[PDB]
Order: C-alpha cells, then structure tokens, then sequence
C-alpha cells in the first residue's frame, strides 16, 4: 500500500496504489471514503 | 455547462487536473458556503454569448 495525496481529504484529490502477492496491483482514481483498507484475507 | 477559474494559489506546472475546490478565504471572514464579501467560489460559467 502506497497511498499518496495533497492533503489526504475526502474532498481533495488523493490515490489508493496498492500491491498484494496476486494481481491486484490496481490504481484507482480516487479512493477516499476508505479510512484504511488493510490486509482483508480473512 | 463551461467553468474556468478567476482566481487561485501560486501558480500551476504542466498538466495538471485540479477539479477539487471549495472556496476561498480572503479575509478573516468565515462564510464556507456565502457570497457575501471576502468570499467568492472560484469557478464562474463562460456563457459564450
């Protein structure tokens, strides 16, 4: 998890690059109503 | 439906998107959300007559 951002606010601009040992290697757009998305595995 | 801003911060690099505001303080007046004085939103339509 490498989130960036300006001011990390939900009204400001902000992004959610993320990595994991499958593919989901996804950039988002814009993630910011997520406070923070850890390791879900369960 | 065309937006451009009137005002802003210091001054831009190449290619950015910055379609996140909300307002702008120029004052020690608190309107967050007025059009009275001291307080302007920074987007302001064209009307391309």
């Amino acid at each position: 998890g490498w989130i960036f951002g300006t001011t990390l606010d939900s009204k400001t601009q902000s992004l959610l690059i993320v990595n994991n040992a499958t593919n989901v290697v996804i950039k988002v757009c814009e993630f910011q109503f997520c406070n923070d998305p850890f390791l879900d595995v369960y | 439906n065309y937006l451009y801003r009137l005002f802003r911060k210091s001054k831009l690099k190449p290619f950015e998107r910055d379609i996140s505001t909300e307002i702008y303080q120029a004052g020690n007046k608190p309107c967050n959300g007025v059009a009275g004085p001291n307080c302007y939103s920074p987007l302001q339509s064209y009307g391309f007559r």
